[PDB]
Protein backbone atom coordinates (compact mmCIF):
# COMPACT_ATOMS: atom_id res chain seq x y z
CA UNK A 1 0.00 0.00 0.00
CA UNK A 2 1.58 3.17 -1.33
CA UNK A 3 1.33 6.64 -0.36
CA UNK A 4 0.89 10.36 -1.71
CA UNK A 5 2.02 12.94 1.36
CA UNK A 6 1.40 16.84 1.35
CA UNK A 7 3.30 19.77 1.91
CA UNK A 8 0.00 21.25 3.51
CA UNK A 9 -3.16 22.49 1.74
CA UNK A 10 -3.17 26.52 2.16
CA UNK A 11 -6.22 27.02 -0.41
CA UNK A 12 -9.64 25.77 -0.36
CA UNK A 13 -9.70 22.10 -2.51
CA UNK A 14 -11.83 19.72 -3.77
CA UNK A 15 -9.62 16.21 -3.92
CA UNK A 16 -10.00 13.65 -5.75
CA UNK A 17 -8.54 9.88 -5.94
CA UNK A 18 -10.17 7.90 -8.61
CA UNK A 19 -13.48 7.76 -8.46
CA UNK A 20 -13.85 9.93 -4.89
CA UNK A 21 -13.57 12.95 -3.19
CA UNK A 22 -13.11 14.85 -0.28
CA UNK A 23 -13.10 18.32 0.49
CA UNK A 24 -10.69 20.05 2.46
CA UNK A 25 -10.95 23.17 3.82
CA UNK A 26 -8.00 26.64 3.69
CA UNK A 27 -5.31 25.33 5.97
CA UNK A 28 -6.79 22.11 7.44
CA UNK A 29 -4.22 20.03 8.77
CA UNK A 30 -4.15 17.90 5.82
CA UNK A 31 -0.66 15.75 4.65
CA UNK A 32 -1.67 13.05 2.06
CA UNK A 33 -3.46 10.13 1.19
CA UNK A 34 -2.20 6.29 1.89
CA UNK A 35 -3.34 3.11 1.46
CA UNK A 36 -3.61 3.28 -1.96
CA UNK A 37 -3.30 0.24 -3.63
CA UNK A 38 -0.45 -1.23 -5.34
CA UNK A 39 -0.65 -2.78 -9.09
CA UNK A 40 -2.84 0.20 -11.03
CA UNK A 41 -2.53 3.51 -12.36
CA UNK A 42 -4.08 6.51 -10.33
CA UNK A 43 -4.91 9.88 -10.66
CA UNK A 44 -5.14 12.57 -7.53
CA UNK A 45 -7.23 15.38 -9.20
CA UNK A 46 -7.99 18.85 -7.86
CA UNK A 47 -10.79 21.25 -7.76
CA UNK A 48 -10.50 24.75 -6.38
CA UNK A 49 -13.28 26.20 -3.83
CA UNK A 50 -12.37 29.61 -5.82
CA UNK A 51 -11.97 29.48 -9.35
CA UNK A 52 -14.08 25.72 -9.98
CA UNK A 53 -12.80 26.70 -13.30
CA UNK A 54 -9.65 24.04 -14.72
CA UNK A 55 -9.88 20.81 -12.63
CA UNK A 56 -6.57 19.32 -13.52
CA UNK A 57 -4.74 16.44 -12.23
CA UNK A 58 -1.65 13.84 -12.10
CA UNK A 59 -1.57 9.90 -13.60
CA UNK A 60 0.67 7.92 -11.65
CA UNK A 61 1.84 4.70 -10.43
CA UNK A 62 3.40 4.42 -7.30
CA UNK A 63 5.65 1.48 -8.24
CA UNK A 64 8.13 4.03 -10.59
CA UNK A 65 9.04 6.33 -7.84
CA UNK A 66 7.88 8.91 -4.29
CA UNK A 67 5.59 10.79 -5.36
CA UNK A 68 4.17 14.00 -3.21
CA UNK A 69 2.43 17.28 -3.75
CA UNK A 70 2.80 20.42 -2.96
CA UNK A 71 1.32 23.73 -3.52
CA UNK A 72 3.29 26.56 -5.70
CA UNK A 73 1.63 29.49 -4.95
CA UNK A 74 3.11 31.49 -7.65
CA UNK A 75 1.46 29.23 -10.34
CA UNK A 76 -1.22 28.63 -8.03
CA UNK A 77 -1.99 24.89 -8.07
CA UNK A 78 -1.26 21.81 -6.41
CA UNK A 79 1.91 20.12 -7.75
CA UNK A 80 2.73 16.93 -8.33
CA UNK A 81 6.81 16.23 -7.50
CA UNK A 82 9.21 12.99 -7.17
CA UNK A 83 11.34 12.61 -4.25
CA UNK A 84 14.33 10.97 -5.13
CA UNK A 85 15.84 10.79 -1.18
CA UNK A 86 13.66 7.39 -0.04
CA UNK A 87 15.51 7.57 3.36
CA UNK A 88 13.56 11.38 4.09
CA UNK A 89 10.28 10.47 1.97
CA UNK A 90 9.99 6.37 4.11
CA UNK A 91 10.85 8.75 6.97
CA UNK A 92 7.77 11.66 6.46
CA UNK A 93 5.21 8.89 5.62
CA UNK A 94 6.26 7.52 8.70
CA UNK A 95 6.13 10.49 10.57
CA UNK A 96 2.97 11.31 9.14
CA UNK A 97 0.97 7.81 9.59
CA UNK A 98 1.90 8.25 13.26
CA UNK A 99 -0.02 11.47 13.74
CA UNK A 100 -3.14 10.58 11.40
CA UNK A 101 -2.98 13.45 9.20
CA UNK A 102 -3.28 11.33 5.46
CA UNK A 103 -6.82 10.13 4.68
CA UNK A 104 -6.74 6.11 3.82
CA UNK A 105 -7.58 5.63 0.36
CA UNK A 106 -11.26 4.06 0.94
CA UNK A 107 -11.62 1.54 -1.40
CA UNK A 108 -14.56 -1.70 -0.24
CA UNK A 109 -12.93 -5.27 -0.47
CA UNK A 110 -15.46 -6.07 -3.04
CA UNK A 111 -15.08 -3.08 -5.13
CA UNK A 112 -13.27 -3.74 -8.65
CA UNK A 113 -14.84 -0.52 -10.38
CA UNK A 114 -11.01 0.62 -10.31
CA UNK A 115 -9.57 -2.06 -11.66
CA UNK A 116 -12.19 -2.28 -14.45
CA UNK A 117 -12.02 1.08 -15.41
CA UNK A 118 -7.96 0.85 -15.61
CA UNK A 119 -7.53 -2.51 -16.90
CA UNK A 120 -5.84 -1.97 -20.10
CA UNK A 121 -4.26 1.26 -18.93
CA UNK A 122 -0.11 1.96 -18.59
CA UNK A 123 1.47 4.32 -16.95
CA UNK A 124 4.04 3.88 -20.25
CA UNK A 125 1.11 4.51 -22.57
CA UNK A 126 -0.05 7.64 -20.60
CA UNK A 127 3.58 9.04 -21.02
CA UNK A 128 3.37 8.93 -24.76
CA UNK A 129 -0.11 10.67 -24.99
CA UNK A 130 0.78 13.57 -22.87
CA UNK A 131 4.64 14.55 -23.20
CA UNK A 132 6.81 15.87 -20.58
CA UNK A 133 9.53 12.78 -19.74
CA UNK A 134 11.47 14.59 -17.39
CA UNK A 135 8.79 13.63 -14.92
CA UNK A 136 7.42 9.90 -14.39
CA UNK A 137 4.17 11.08 -13.76
CA UNK A 138 1.50 12.52 -16.34
CA UNK A 139 -0.35 16.15 -15.66
CA UNK A 140 -3.71 16.68 -17.56
CA UNK A 141 -6.46 19.38 -17.32
CA UNK A 142 -9.98 20.45 -18.58
CA UNK A 143 -8.80 23.06 -21.14
CA UNK A 144 -5.46 20.81 -22.85
CA UNK A 145 -6.06 20.00 -26.77
CA UNK A 146 -5.87 16.71 -28.53
CA UNK A 147 -3.81 16.83 -31.53
CA UNK A 148 -6.96 16.68 -33.79
CA UNK A 149 -7.98 19.44 -32.05
CA UNK A 150 -5.14 21.12 -33.19
CA UNK A 151 -4.89 20.27 -36.70
CA UNK A 152 -8.45 21.60 -37.35
CA UNK A 153 -2.27 25.61 -30.18
CA UNK A 154 0.84 24.89 -28.24
CA UNK A 155 2.07 21.09 -28.87
CA UNK A 156 4.17 20.77 -25.82
CA UNK A 157 0.27 20.77 -23.42
CA UNK A 158 -1.14 18.54 -26.25
CA UNK A 159 -2.92 15.36 -25.47
CA UNK A 160 -1.00 13.05 -28.10
CA UNK A 161 -4.49 10.37 -28.99
CA UNK A 162 -4.49 8.67 -31.85
CA UNK A 163 -5.92 10.50 -34.79
CA UNK A 164 -8.82 8.82 -35.54
CA UNK A 165 -10.69 9.97 -39.33
CA UNK A 166 -13.04 8.32 -41.09
CA UNK A 167 -12.98 10.29 -44.50
CA UNK A 168 -9.41 10.35 -44.65
CA UNK A 169 -7.19 8.25 -46.62
CA UNK A 170 -5.98 6.05 -43.85
CA UNK A 171 -9.25 4.90 -43.70
CA UNK A 172 -10.50 4.59 -46.99
CA UNK A 173 -8.36 2.01 -49.46
CA UNK A 174 -8.44 3.58 -53.25
CA UNK A 175 -10.67 1.71 -54.87
CA UNK A 176 -12.58 0.43 -51.92
CA UNK A 177 -14.46 3.67 -50.92
CA UNK A 178 -17.79 2.40 -50.70
CA UNK A 179 -16.68 -0.68 -48.61
CA UNK A 180 -14.08 0.78 -46.50
CA UNK A 181 -16.49 3.96 -45.59
CA UNK A 182 -19.71 1.37 -44.35
CA UNK A 183 -17.21 -1.13 -43.12
CA UNK A 184 -14.70 0.08 -40.99
CA UNK A 185 -13.22 -3.37 -40.48
CA UNK A 186 -9.92 -3.06 -42.21
CA UNK A 187 -9.21 0.33 -40.71
CA UNK A 188 -9.78 -0.88 -37.54
CA UNK A 189 -7.74 -4.72 -37.87
CA UNK A 190 -5.49 -3.50 -40.02
CA UNK A 191 -4.49 0.21 -39.96
CA UNK A 192 -5.13 0.69 -36.26
CA UNK A 193 -4.44 -2.81 -34.30
CA UNK A 194 -2.13 -4.14 -36.51
CA UNK A 195 -0.41 -0.84 -37.51
CA UNK A 196 -0.87 1.50 -35.11
CA UNK A 197 -1.67 0.50 -31.47
CA UNK A 198 0.17 -3.59 -32.46
CA UNK A 199 -2.62 -4.99 -29.93
CA UNK A 200 -6.35 -4.85 -29.00
CA UNK A 201 -4.95 -4.04 -24.80
CA UNK A 202 -3.03 -0.93 -26.23
CA UNK A 203 -6.37 0.26 -27.96
CA UNK A 204 -8.56 -0.52 -24.90
CA UNK A 205 -6.16 1.33 -22.70
CA UNK A 206 -5.97 4.69 -24.86
CA UNK A 207 -9.59 3.95 -24.91
CA UNK A 208 -9.82 3.90 -21.18
CA UNK A 209 -7.64 6.71 -20.60
CA UNK A 210 -9.89 8.78 -22.70
CA UNK A 211 -13.26 8.29 -20.61
CA UNK A 212 -11.30 9.09 -17.67
CA UNK A 213 -10.01 12.22 -18.90
CA UNK A 214 -13.35 13.20 -20.09
CA UNK A 215 -15.25 12.68 -17.04
CA UNK A 216 -12.64 13.74 -14.79
CA UNK A 217 -11.83 16.53 -16.37
CA UNK A 218 -14.31 17.57 -18.99
CA UNK A 219 -11.67 17.27 -21.41
CA UNK A 220 -13.68 17.73 -24.41
CA UNK A 221 -11.82 16.27 -26.90
CA UNK A 222 -11.03 13.09 -24.62
CA UNK A 223 -14.64 12.56 -24.81
CA UNK A 224 -14.12 12.65 -28.92
CA UNK A 225 -11.82 10.63 -28.93
CA UNK A 226 -13.82 7.75 -26.46
CA UNK A 227 -16.18 8.38 -28.58
CA UNK A 228 -14.18 7.51 -32.25
CA UNK A 229 -12.73 4.63 -30.42
CA UNK A 230 -15.94 3.15 -29.49
CA UNK A 231 -17.90 4.21 -33.06
CA UNK A 232 -14.72 2.47 -34.88
CA UNK A 233 -15.08 -0.68 -33.55
CA UNK A 234 -19.04 -0.43 -33.78
CA UNK A 235 -18.91 0.13 -37.40
CA UNK A 236 -16.93 -2.80 -38.39
CA UNK A 237 -18.13 -6.10 -39.49
CA UNK A 238 -15.48 -8.12 -38.36
CA UNK A 239 -13.71 -7.67 -34.42
CA UNK A 240 -12.31 -10.65 -33.18
CA UNK A 241 -14.98 -12.10 -30.71
CA UNK A 242 -13.19 -11.51 -27.52
CA UNK A 243 -12.56 -8.19 -28.43
CA UNK A 244 -16.31 -7.59 -28.09
CA UNK A 245 -17.22 -9.44 -25.25
CA UNK A 246 -14.21 -6.93 -23.51
CA UNK A 247 -15.80 -4.29 -24.95
CA UNK A 248 -19.41 -4.46 -23.26
CA UNK A 249 -17.38 -5.16 -19.76
CA UNK A 250 -15.16 -1.86 -20.76
CA UNK A 251 -18.20 0.32 -21.49
CA UNK A 252 -20.00 -0.99 -18.98
CA UNK A 253 -18.25 -0.54 -15.93
CA UNK A 254 -17.65 3.53 -17.97
CA UNK A 255 -21.64 4.01 -17.97
CA UNK A 256 -22.18 2.50 -14.31
CA UNK A 257 -19.39 5.38 -13.25
CA UNK A 258 -20.49 8.00 -15.29
CA UNK A 259 -22.79 11.17 -12.71
CA UNK A 260 -26.04 11.01 -14.08
CA UNK A 261 -25.32 14.46 -14.07
CA UNK A 262 -23.02 14.74 -16.36
CA UNK A 263 -25.02 12.21 -18.96
CA UNK A 264 -26.28 15.01 -20.83
CA UNK A 265 -22.54 16.65 -21.79
CA UNK A 266 -20.28 13.42 -22.00
CA UNK A 267 -22.70 11.05 -24.23
CA UNK A 268 -23.08 12.15 -27.63
CA UNK A 269 -26.31 11.02 -28.67
CA UNK A 270 -25.78 9.95 -32.26
CA UNK A 271 -22.79 7.83 -31.49
CA UNK A 272 -24.69 5.16 -28.63
CA UNK A 273 -27.97 5.54 -30.71
CA UNK A 274 -25.46 4.46 -33.62
CA UNK A 275 -23.99 1.96 -31.83
CA UNK A 276 -26.98 0.09 -29.83
CA UNK A 277 -29.10 0.24 -32.77
CA UNK A 278 -28.21 0.62 -36.22
CA UNK A 279 -24.44 -0.76 -36.13
CA UNK A 280 -23.15 -4.08 -37.05
CA UNK A 281 -22.22 -4.79 -33.38
CA UNK A 282 -26.16 -3.71 -32.16
CA UNK A 283 -26.55 -7.22 -30.97
CA UNK A 284 -23.00 -7.69 -29.04
CA UNK A 285 -23.10 -5.33 -26.27
CA UNK A 286 -25.62 -6.85 -24.21
CA UNK A 287 -24.42 -5.55 -20.74
CA UNK A 288 -23.74 -2.16 -21.74
CA UNK A 289 -27.22 -1.86 -23.80
CA UNK A 290 -28.97 -3.00 -20.50
CA UNK A 291 -27.71 -0.93 -18.40
CA UNK A 292 -27.99 2.41 -21.25
CA UNK A 293 -31.95 1.69 -21.39
CA UNK A 294 -32.35 1.40 -17.50
CA UNK A 295 -29.73 4.25 -16.80
CA UNK A 296 -30.09 6.74 -19.47
CA UNK A 297 -33.01 5.99 -21.71
CA UNK A 298 -33.41 9.69 -22.60
CA UNK A 299 -30.85 9.99 -24.45
CA UNK A 300 -31.70 6.48 -26.82
CA UNK B 1 -21.38 26.04 -46.84
CA UNK B 2 -24.89 25.09 -48.72
CA UNK B 3 -25.41 27.13 -51.76
CA UNK B 4 -29.00 28.77 -51.35
CA UNK B 5 -30.57 32.17 -52.45
CA UNK B 6 -28.22 34.38 -51.07
CA UNK B 7 -25.71 33.12 -52.71
CA UNK B 8 -26.96 32.50 -56.28
CA UNK B 9 -24.74 34.25 -58.83
CA UNK B 10 -21.90 32.32 -57.09
CA UNK B 11 -22.96 30.00 -59.92
CA UNK B 12 -22.00 32.46 -63.00
CA UNK B 13 -18.77 33.69 -61.56
CA UNK B 14 -15.24 31.98 -63.15
CA UNK B 15 -14.51 29.59 -60.47
CA UNK B 16 -15.36 26.38 -62.26
CA UNK B 17 -18.43 24.45 -60.42
CA UNK B 18 -20.29 21.37 -61.31
CA UNK B 19 -23.85 20.25 -60.21
CA UNK B 20 -24.73 16.76 -59.87
CA UNK B 21 -27.75 15.09 -60.01
CA UNK B 22 -28.39 11.28 -58.86
CA UNK B 23 -32.24 11.14 -59.02
CA UNK B 24 -32.18 9.16 -62.23
CA UNK B 25 -29.24 6.89 -62.13
CA UNK B 26 -31.46 3.76 -59.85
CA UNK B 27 -34.72 3.63 -62.56
CA UNK B 28 -37.24 0.93 -62.01
CA UNK B 29 -40.52 -0.17 -62.48
CA UNK B 30 -42.41 -2.00 -60.09
CA UNK B 31 -44.31 -4.67 -61.35
CA UNK B 32 -46.06 -7.76 -60.05
CA UNK B 33 -44.98 -11.93 -60.28
CA UNK B 34 -46.56 -15.06 -61.81
CA UNK B 35 -47.09 -15.49 -57.62
CA UNK B 36 -48.58 -12.03 -56.68
CA UNK B 37 -45.47 -10.73 -55.32
CA UNK B 38 -43.88 -7.44 -56.41
CA UNK B 39 -40.55 -7.19 -58.18
CA UNK B 40 -38.49 -4.26 -59.43
CA UNK B 41 -36.85 -4.54 -63.34
CA UNK B 42 -34.40 -1.65 -63.51
CA UNK B 43 -33.83 0.36 -66.57
CA UNK B 44 -31.27 2.72 -68.01
CA UNK B 45 -30.29 5.49 -65.60
CA UNK B 46 -28.21 8.76 -66.28
CA UNK B 47 -25.65 11.06 -64.09
CA UNK B 48 -27.05 14.69 -64.81
CA UNK B 49 -23.39 16.53 -63.91
CA UNK B 50 -24.21 20.16 -65.20
CA UNK B 51 -21.55 23.17 -65.34
CA UNK B 52 -23.91 25.71 -64.78
CA UNK B 53 -21.86 28.91 -66.29
CA UNK B 54 -21.33 26.92 -69.66
CA UNK B 55 -24.34 24.17 -70.20
CA UNK B 56 -22.11 21.78 -70.69
CA UNK B 57 -23.83 18.59 -69.56
CA UNK B 58 -21.65 15.70 -68.72
CA UNK B 59 -24.32 12.48 -69.22
CA UNK B 60 -23.48 9.67 -67.71
CA UNK B 61 -25.46 6.99 -69.08
CA UNK B 62 -25.65 3.83 -66.36
CA UNK B 63 -26.08 0.63 -68.15
CA UNK B 64 -28.79 -2.14 -66.21
CA UNK B 65 -25.82 -4.38 -66.11
CA UNK B 66 -24.05 -2.03 -63.49
CA UNK B 67 -26.64 -3.39 -60.91
CA UNK B 68 -26.12 -6.97 -61.57
CA UNK B 69 -26.12 -9.32 -58.42
CA UNK B 70 -25.71 -6.26 -56.35
CA UNK B 71 -27.44 -6.16 -53.47
CA UNK B 72 -28.81 -2.33 -51.57
CA UNK B 73 -29.43 -0.77 -55.24
CA UNK B 74 -30.18 2.37 -53.75
CA UNK B 75 -27.14 2.86 -51.77
CA UNK B 76 -24.95 1.68 -54.61
CA UNK B 77 -26.41 4.09 -56.69
CA UNK B 78 -25.03 7.14 -54.47
CA UNK B 79 -21.55 5.51 -54.24
CA UNK B 80 -21.76 4.26 -58.30
CA UNK B 81 -22.27 8.40 -59.08
CA UNK B 82 -19.61 9.33 -56.57
CA UNK B 83 -16.80 7.06 -58.61
CA UNK B 84 -18.24 8.46 -61.84
CA UNK B 85 -17.85 11.90 -60.92
CA UNK B 86 -14.50 11.26 -59.49
CA UNK B 87 -13.45 9.44 -62.58
CA UNK B 88 -14.84 12.22 -64.30
CA UNK B 89 -12.43 15.01 -62.04
CA UNK B 90 -9.67 12.93 -62.88
CA UNK B 91 -10.12 12.25 -66.66
CA UNK B 92 -10.22 16.35 -67.18
CA UNK B 93 -7.33 18.94 -67.57
CA UNK B 94 -6.34 20.23 -64.37
CA UNK B 95 -7.56 23.72 -65.68
CA UNK B 96 -10.59 22.29 -66.63
CA UNK B 97 -11.38 20.48 -63.13
CA UNK B 98 -13.79 22.27 -61.24
CA UNK B 99 -13.19 24.07 -57.62
CA UNK B 100 -16.56 23.36 -56.25
CA UNK B 101 -19.48 20.17 -56.82
CA UNK B 102 -22.42 21.03 -55.45
CA UNK B 103 -24.62 18.02 -54.92
CA UNK B 104 -28.29 18.08 -55.13
CA UNK B 105 -29.66 15.70 -52.57
CA UNK B 106 -27.42 15.59 -49.22
CA UNK B 107 -27.30 12.18 -49.06
CA UNK B 108 -24.59 12.53 -52.11
CA UNK B 109 -22.21 14.20 -50.06
CA UNK B 110 -20.59 11.39 -47.89
CA UNK B 111 -20.11 9.30 -51.07
CA UNK B 112 -18.53 12.23 -53.04
CA UNK B 113 -16.83 13.31 -50.54
CA UNK B 114 -14.97 9.79 -49.77
CA UNK B 115 -14.35 9.23 -53.26
CA UNK B 116 -12.91 12.72 -53.73
CA UNK B 117 -10.22 12.38 -51.26
CA UNK B 118 -7.54 13.19 -53.34
CA UNK B 119 -8.82 16.58 -54.36
CA UNK B 120 -8.94 18.45 -51.13
CA UNK B 121 -9.10 22.00 -52.71
CA UNK B 122 -12.35 20.59 -54.38
CA UNK B 123 -15.01 21.86 -51.89
CA UNK B 124 -18.06 19.39 -51.76
CA UNK B 125 -21.26 21.20 -51.29
CA UNK B 126 -25.38 20.85 -50.73
CA UNK B 127 -28.07 23.00 -51.60
CA UNK B 128 -31.12 24.62 -49.93
CA UNK B 129 -32.24 24.94 -53.78
CA UNK B 130 -35.14 22.67 -54.90
CA UNK B 131 -33.84 22.31 -58.34
CA UNK B 132 -35.78 20.42 -61.10
CA UNK B 133 -33.04 18.36 -62.55
CA UNK B 134 -34.77 14.83 -62.34
CA UNK B 135 -37.19 16.43 -65.05
CA UNK B 136 -33.96 15.86 -67.84
CA UNK B 137 -35.27 12.41 -68.91
CA UNK B 138 -38.52 14.41 -69.87
CA UNK B 139 -36.16 16.03 -73.03
CA UNK B 140 -36.62 13.75 -75.23
CA UNK B 141 -33.22 13.33 -77.10
CA UNK B 142 -31.41 12.78 -73.52
CA UNK B 143 -34.23 10.33 -72.90
CA UNK B 144 -33.34 8.33 -76.20
CA UNK B 145 -29.53 8.56 -75.76
CA UNK B 146 -30.58 6.51 -72.07
CA UNK B 147 -32.98 4.44 -73.41
CA UNK B 148 -31.16 2.95 -76.42
CA UNK B 149 -27.56 2.85 -74.51
CA UNK B 150 -26.80 -1.30 -74.80
CA UNK B 151 -23.50 -0.19 -72.80
CA UNK B 152 -21.76 2.30 -70.08
CA UNK B 153 -21.31 5.73 -72.09
CA UNK B 154 -20.43 9.29 -71.38
CA UNK B 155 -22.34 11.60 -73.92
CA UNK B 156 -21.43 15.61 -73.95
CA UNK B 157 -24.47 18.02 -74.65
CA UNK B 158 -24.86 21.83 -74.23
CA UNK B 159 -28.33 22.23 -72.19
CA UNK B 160 -28.49 25.77 -73.37
CA UNK B 161 -27.96 25.02 -76.79
CA UNK B 162 -26.94 28.45 -78.75
CA UNK B 163 -28.18 31.06 -76.11
CA UNK B 164 -25.16 32.19 -74.70
CA UNK B 165 -24.78 34.02 -77.97
CA UNK B 166 -27.54 36.58 -76.90
CA UNK B 167 -28.17 36.00 -73.06
CA UNK B 168 -25.71 35.52 -70.01
CA UNK B 169 -25.64 32.49 -67.95
CA UNK B 170 -27.97 33.32 -65.34
CA UNK B 171 -30.47 33.95 -67.62
CA UNK B 172 -29.82 31.05 -69.30
CA UNK B 173 -29.74 28.69 -66.21
CA UNK B 174 -33.08 30.65 -65.29
CA UNK B 175 -34.98 29.70 -68.39
CA UNK B 176 -33.56 25.55 -67.90
CA UNK B 177 -34.91 25.87 -64.76
CA UNK B 178 -38.12 26.96 -65.77
CA UNK B 179 -38.16 24.43 -68.40
CA UNK B 180 -37.31 21.92 -66.72
CA UNK B 181 -39.91 22.58 -63.12
CA UNK B 182 -42.80 23.08 -65.89
CA UNK B 183 -41.95 19.67 -67.39
CA UNK B 184 -41.58 18.01 -64.04
CA UNK B 185 -45.13 19.68 -62.60
CA UNK B 186 -47.06 18.91 -65.92
CA UNK B 187 -45.54 17.48 -68.75
CA UNK B 188 -47.69 16.87 -71.36
CA UNK B 189 -49.23 20.02 -71.08
CA UNK B 190 -44.86 21.71 -70.75
CA UNK B 191 -44.11 19.42 -73.92
CA UNK B 192 -47.24 20.86 -76.00
CA UNK B 193 -46.55 24.37 -75.23
CA UNK B 194 -42.95 23.53 -76.58
CA UNK B 195 -43.57 22.15 -79.78
CA UNK B 196 -47.26 23.38 -80.45
CA UNK B 197 -45.93 25.50 -83.95
CA UNK B 198 -44.73 22.97 -85.99
CA UNK B 199 -42.77 25.77 -87.97
CA UNK B 200 -40.19 26.11 -84.99
CA UNK B 201 -37.81 23.45 -85.66
CA UNK B 202 -35.01 21.85 -83.14
CA UNK B 203 -31.75 22.09 -85.35
CA UNK B 204 -29.91 18.50 -85.18
CA UNK B 205 -27.70 19.79 -82.82
CA UNK B 206 -29.81 21.61 -80.44
CA UNK B 207 -32.45 20.03 -77.66
CA UNK B 208 -34.71 22.78 -77.80
CA UNK B 209 -36.35 24.42 -80.72
CA UNK B 210 -35.03 26.99 -82.56
CA UNK B 211 -37.23 30.25 -80.83
CA UNK B 212 -36.62 33.68 -81.32
CA UNK B 213 -35.98 36.44 -78.24
CA UNK B 214 -39.94 37.53 -78.70
CA UNK B 215 -41.41 33.49 -79.00
CA UNK B 216 -39.00 32.61 -75.67
CA UNK B 217 -40.75 35.32 -73.75
CA UNK B 218 -43.67 34.08 -75.06
CA UNK B 219 -42.85 30.14 -74.17
CA UNK B 220 -41.39 31.27 -70.33
CA UNK B 221 -44.72 33.52 -69.98
CA UNK B 222 -47.12 30.16 -70.84
CA UNK B 223 -44.45 28.05 -68.75
CA UNK B 224 -44.77 30.45 -65.54
CA UNK B 225 -48.72 30.17 -66.18
CA UNK B 226 -48.85 26.10 -66.08
CA UNK B 227 -46.53 26.10 -62.91
CA UNK B 228 -48.95 28.22 -61.06
CA UNK B 229 -52.15 26.31 -62.73
CA UNK B 230 -51.08 23.09 -61.55
CA UNK B 231 -50.37 24.99 -58.43
CA UNK B 232 -54.21 25.43 -58.48
CA UNK B 233 -55.31 22.63 -59.91
CA UNK B 234 -53.17 21.20 -56.64
CA UNK B 235 -54.22 23.34 -54.11
CA UNK B 236 -57.36 24.15 -55.22
CA UNK B 237 -56.65 28.13 -55.69
C1 LIG C 1 13.72 20.60 -0.85
C2 LIG C 1 12.36 20.82 -0.26
N1 LIG C 1 11.42 19.80 -0.71
C3 LIG C 1 10.84 18.96 0.13
O1 LIG C 1 11.01 18.99 1.34
C4 LIG C 1 9.92 17.89 -0.53
N2 LIG C 1 9.86 16.68 0.35
C5 LIG C 1 8.47 16.11 0.51
C6 LIG C 1 8.58 14.59 0.50
C7 LIG C 1 7.79 16.64 1.75
C8 LIG C 1 8.46 17.45 2.66
C9 LIG C 1 7.85 17.91 3.81
C10 LIG C 1 6.55 17.56 4.03
F1 LIG C 1 5.94 18.01 5.16
C11 LIG C 1 5.83 16.77 3.17
C12 LIG C 1 6.48 16.33 2.05
F2 LIG C 1 5.81 15.55 1.18
C1 LIG D 1 -17.30 5.74 0.30
C2 LIG D 1 -16.79 7.16 0.43
N1 LIG D 1 -16.48 7.71 -0.90
C3 LIG D 1 -16.15 9.01 -1.17
O1 LIG D 1 -15.97 9.47 -2.30
C4 LIG D 1 -16.06 9.99 -0.01
N2 LIG D 1 -15.33 9.36 1.09
C5 LIG D 1 -14.48 10.37 1.80
C6 LIG D 1 -14.99 11.78 1.60
C7 LIG D 1 -13.14 10.08 1.26
C8 LIG D 1 -12.80 10.14 -0.08
C9 LIG D 1 -11.51 9.86 -0.47
C10 LIG D 1 -10.56 9.54 0.52
F1 LIG D 1 -9.36 9.29 0.19
C11 LIG D 1 -10.88 9.46 1.83
C12 LIG D 1 -12.17 9.73 2.17
F2 LIG D 1 -12.54 9.63 3.41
Amino acid sequence: MNTVPFTSAPIEVTIGIDQYSFNVKENQPFHGIKDIPIGHVHVIHFQHADNSSMRYGYWFDCRMGNFYIQYDPKDGLYKMMEERDGAKFENIVHNFKERQMMVSYPKIDEDDTWYNLTEFVQMDKIRKIVRKDENQFSYVDSSMTTVQENELSDPAHSLNYTVINFKSREAIRPGHEMEDFLDKSYYLNTVMLQGIFKNSSNYFGELQFAFLNAMFFGNYGSSLQWHAMIELICSSATVPKHMLDKLDEILYYQIKTLPEQYSDILLNERVWNICLYSSFQKNSLHNTEKIMENKYPELL
Amino acid sequence: GAMNSSNYAELFNNDIKLFVDDTNVYRVTVHKTFEGNVATKAINGCIFTLNPKTGHLFLKIIHTSVWAGQKRLSQLAKWKTAEEVSALVRSLPKEEQPKQIIVTRKAMLDPLEVHMLDFPNIAIRPTELRLPFSAAMSIDKLSDVVMKATEPQMVLFNIYDDWLDRISSYTAFSRLTLLLRALKTNEESAKMILLSDPTITIKSYHLWPSFTDEQWITIESQMRDLILTEYGRKYNV
